[PDB]
């Protein structure tokens, strides 16, 4: 049917190159933010008042991913070998994907030059019945919507 | 859309994984008088509450077209309203019990949103999906309320989309264009008709359209 | 002005979508005795309870004039209260009850308030807009206390503006205009009469009221 | 009757030329602003107080609209646009409305020089419920309310 | 003071718009066995809880004086407690109970407080206001309590104010003023008889009194 | 009786000199304040401190009232009259009135060159219940209660 | 009975010399504060670090009293003293007292120089199952516990 | 010490303004039972629940003295217990309930506090005051259980101070002073005895203490 | 370990400060018809939920090890149970049964945990404390849900620490000391044996335990 | 049993040298903090990074102690002894114990030159239930755990 | 069978070298941190705009582990080896490990030169009922997962 008809569920997935991460308990906001610059100025005849607001450069930041702690240790690997400095290799392209009722993508999130920072451990309470959860900050330099 | 949802509803755990045996699907209240004369194994679903969905709704004037590719009716986006139905299941043993409610979820698990291509007429009319929740997320105050007694339970919400059309009408299309007058504030120089779009123009506006 | 709204809601539910089969509608208590009784599809719309909107309320000196341009009557806002009437549909068969509570959907939903003048003599006196709101948002226990059975059913919520009106006069009109008396706070110098308005400040003043 | 007497009810829509959104979920706060100067002073031969606030000039601002998103991918398309400097097509003007009853147009607040600076993703979470919204954040230079 | 309130509730109902038909007030518990055995369109006004207005309570010596200008008494302020009353309104038709329903809220909306006028000698001896609110913003679990069915009706809280009598005497007014020794603190200077007030200073303190 | 002895319901009402305003839904805070001005010093001979609190100059604020949307445009067009400079007809004196029973004014608070300075709309919902706010912001240079 | 044994009740009470008020609401909280000085040094021979911290001047406050608005403006009058300057007879001397159960003094607590230095009328919403407050916010040079 | 609570409450409301008439208090249940065999006008005063003001707890080892002002023992302070009691007026016209029901909040209402010099010998004992509150602040579901029918009631709250005596006994008093040993950390100078308090010392300390 | 709490309880109860009248002790469940058959002065001490003290678990490997001063166990720390009580007091007498309660409270007062020894040998083996809280916090519905009739009653709440078992065994101790072997990362030095502690500094090592 | 078995329940005590106070309903957080310096370098020959954390210097804190209100007022006369400079006196050495099932102290924190800067009354409220609480608060120079 | 397919449940366990501790009640967040520099330029021929990320020095952090408080005091000895600058023993490795359910270590962090800085008593209470809280921060110059 017309493309805004057809909504959109809570039914996503994540692929990064080089990184094997299947599924994710959540994803943080992504957002496609650009710099406003604000200039008022008065005419220089009659004396009225002009506010002129306009574009800045493209904002990147960085989209979290959470998942389920496990064995696998590939976040692991990443933020080391974005330790040691070797980012010839630590620089990944990440795609996140929502799709439809039919699992066909609707829409895809490209990351350009994309590499994990901050790893964090979920607190372990004694008596907690909740699993334990793995944070992921994966900074990246450009995020282009398709 | 209640029966066409009730419909589908019967149709899909008919057609499940519940080909071994005919069991039998009622909507009946799962009572203790309904309970007392039942010798079969079944499946209830009792229907038992309507809410809208106040989270989906969308506010908005909807352009509707004919082949013209003019607009030509101004409507509402559709209502969607949350029923909720109390899926048990009911066998002598209660292993059956047991093992009948594992078959019931097992083939209303991938059910996320239900396509528009084997809806029954009404609903196929809308061509948008229907979402459908097994188990997402009170039930003893619920079972003594129809002072049954209480037993394991499917909550499953079926997000219905009721139309809201109010089918507003739309005015005749602009084919002479748009003539402008001008003039003085305080009528100072007298007023001109001040033409309107060349034909040419008109020609041009109507050839983009494509 | 209940049995206004109530009026209101029977020629709705009469003269609405539901014109294929003469159903009633009752204003019954759904207890199990009146269930056990009726042998018709039937309509239940019955009352619940009665709120104040107190998020609607205005406080203010309201003035009401003549046809002279003059106010004669000083009166407040009207109180809005919040009418639930709980809706359900009766047949022997339980997919005849969500077809007929899916016409009562059909036909209540595109009335989202309702103009005065298809309102009766003493809801429509106030020319006032009736909102009225279907499944908008503890039924359990509203069906225990009531005495019945749980069943699917529809809160409906009709807001009925009830009018405060105090009646508080005010003064006669001022015709001479003011006059203003100017002296030493002191009082060593008397106080004058300090004349009033002139005639033609008087005249000018009236005729701007056009 | 009385313009007073007739209440407005949470009926709304958008238009916005150029852009093909009809329906939303939620707009916020629609502010007309003014700044504020305010100037102490003492009577030079008595030495009494005197406080006094003037005008100051016509606020810019922005308002975010919240709708269910979709295949649909106009606000993309916008961001686009202004994000590559052709603001020359990125600027449109905007018009929101509020009616009443019978669906007549109350409010129609008009917006100069509008467009989209930043569009959010809502939080993808596996176990959500209720659909998965957009935000889009709309820098209008002026708000005049008609 | 609730055979007071009693009473004013009593009077306004009878007094009030309902002139048409002498119907009868009534404060008996709505239960089953009462409702069962009235034949006549009755109002019931049961009293339901007492709670006090910790929100307006007030904490301090008031001074209580006689003819003379001087305080004889020390007490504390009232508290303000808060009555609930279920009213219903109880008729053969639905309908004649929707519109008595609907004529009592009408008697009842214009009265936001009551004058101390209007109340008995034992309240009215107060000379402070009575706040009556109507509805106003559970009711299921209450109609359940006292074993009836749930019907539509009106929260009447009324605020009245209870005394608290500890009533303090305070000593004899001074009518030879005060009077002052002074000395050193080690007592090295004698402490002297020091005087007291002048005859003219308490003379002129009697005469500013005024 | 007493005037301590009767108390005041929020029976309350607004009057404002060239705006037809008849009813309110709520009122902010109002208050009478005023500056206090510390200064410490020490005796001087012996030493002991001695700080002491003086009066400092009143102060102006910004009472604001909040109305229900309709059709009446009254403070929209206050708002575009002080918009516009023209402050000869844009100050206004205003009055708020809280009265007792029996609708007897009992407190006057008189806002002397009361001038509007922010009209906010209230958040536009699709699933909203509620009438929708309109909240004024009118501030002032004194206000003299009486 | 011993002085620790015998409990406290909040029935509390005010007197105010030359305002006429009797009853309140509530009282603010009553601080008896000093300054602390805090100085870490170093002993000059064998190193160790000795942190001495000492005493300051005491504190000023503000104790704040909130009642029921009435007909009564002995308030609104004392903030019109001391507002005008004349603070020859605005600046008073109050107490707060606490008694037992007999309704004894317990406790007092004594402002001097106390004088009135905001008055806030509380907000006023249609509807309001409640009395409308005032609350009273009085600055005091010095406050003695006796 | 419940037993001394009630004891007081039966007192206080024999010895209050309930004087015209010799009414009698009851500890009973008022269940439907209870009530269909009472005759007379009474006043119930159920014991509803035991509770601990945990707010107003304290906790430190409190010395305890003999004549000689020597500690001799070290105790706890005692532990607060808030009693409610379910106050109800009973009679056979309702108008006679309210007027009891006044009755009794005007004699309750005066008593705060219970200071101890009128409390029984467990109470008073403790020569602490007993807070008594008579409506300060679920009714329903209290009555439900109750096996009653809902009425209006009075929630009397007692803080009775239950003791936590733990009784921890104090070593014999220091009557031949301190002594201290000095000398070497690592045992160079053998440790000496070092003497003690000279007797003007002890006998300086035993007068200073008066 | 229930049952060791039941006989903690019944021992204290029994031989508390209830020495004057030999009372009765039982656990069975205060029901309408367990009421309806005493006929003597009990105390009814009816356990009704068993609950997990989550903010007290304690999750880590501790080591169990035997005489020879090496750890031989891997064990965990246990988890505390919370079991809660309701006591009551019958008795043909209100206020019999107010000084019964009253009695119950004070000789369960003064125990606020339980020392090692006096409990059995089951529970005693722990070798640690079992706090006992009289003091208490929903009794309503625990009533209703029960059977019997609301009462004054007592919560009183055990901490019953129950081990976890997941014993695991701990490797046979190094006697040899610890080998290290030396060499290149890439191979090119062969790998070395590199020799082990030498006697001596095992032999310091087994003597610096002590 | 192990030191470690057994747990500690909330049975607590205080003791101040000159001051007669028995028992407390509250006691704040009592903490043994120090500080923490942290120093980055570079390796100069090889440029790996070496971040050190050494240790700075014992920190005095304070304690908020609160009691039920009553007639005594002995941390009133502690805070005047205070307040004049008389610091001979006003400094005393405190202790904080918690104890055992059998009520034998367990765990002593020893207060080292303590003396009460700030004396709090609680908000004297007219429809209030519970007793009214006092807060003392009480700084010290070393609180050593023994 | 797969390591992403095994979650890991809060079962987990510390060892500290020096310190005997067996059991906590709950662990803090452990972070593995790396500082992130963002540094903008433009092309210099062609005039667009490119922002890089690149990494920044490891980060130190501190995690508080918490416990029952008790009789021993191993924590308490910890700090005051720390006060007294014996660095030489205060410096310790530290160890958290978490499990499987065959009680098998999955996950271990190994903390790099770790000493604690800061020890908080559980606030006490009379009518308190939960135990009493030990709350021990722990500094890390290094945090290796492993």
């Amino acid at each position: 049917p017309k493309p805004e008809d057809v909504l959109v569920a809570p039914n996503f997935g994540i692929q990064i190159d080089g990184v094997m991460v299947e599924y994710l308990n959540s994803v943080s906001n992504l957002q496609i933010e650009q710099d406003v610059i604000r200039y008022q100025q008065n005419q220089g005849t009659t004396g009225r008042n002009n506010v002129t607001l306009m574009p800045g450069v493209a904002k990147d930041g960085s989209v979290q991913v959470e998942r389920g702690m496990s064995q696998s240790s590939v976040f692991t690997q990443w933020i080391n070998d974005s330790m040691a400095g070797r980012m010839a290799t630590a620089r990944k392209n990440a795609t996140i994907i929502v799709m439809d009722y039919e699992d066909n993508p609707v829409k895809r999130w490209n990351l350009r030059n994309a590499w994990c920072s901050k790893v964090v451990a979920g607190t372990l309470k004694a008596g907690d019945t909740n699993a334990l959860t793995e944070t992921i900050t994966i900074v990246f330099e450009e995020l282009v919507v398709e | 859309m209640i029966h066409e949802v009730d419909e589908v509803l019967k149709a899909l755990l008919k057609g499940g994984a519940l080909t071994d045996s005919g069991i039998d699907v009622a909507f009946e209240a799962p009572t203790r008088d309904w309970a007392a004369r039942r010798n079969a194994p079944v499946v209830n679903a009792y229907l038992y509450d309507i809410r809208e969905d106040v989270g989906r709704r969308h506010r908005g004037q909807v352009a509707v077209r004919d082949q013209d590719d003019i607009v030509v009716k101004r409507r509402q986006p559709p209502r969607w309203f949350r029923l909720s139905y109390l899926v048990t299941a009911w066998t002598k043993t209660p292993q059956d019990e047991h093992r009948l409610l594992s078959a019931v979820l097992a083939t209303l698990l991938p059910r996320e949103q239900l396509p528009p291509y084997e809806l029954p007429g009404a609903l196929g009319a809308m061509n948008l999906p229907v979402p459908m929740t097994v188990a997402g997320v009170s039930l003893a105050e619920i079972w003594s309320a129809l002072g049954g007694e209480l037993k394991p339970s499917l909550d499953l919400v079926v997000t219905a989309p009721f139309p809201a059309y109010p089918e507003y009408d739309a005015g005749p299309p602009v084919t002479e264009g748009a003539t402008v007058r001008i003039g003085g504030v305080e009528g100072d120089p007298p007023m001109s008709e001040g033409r309107s779009h060349r034909p040419h123009q008109v020609a041009a506006a109507r050839a983009a359209r494509k």
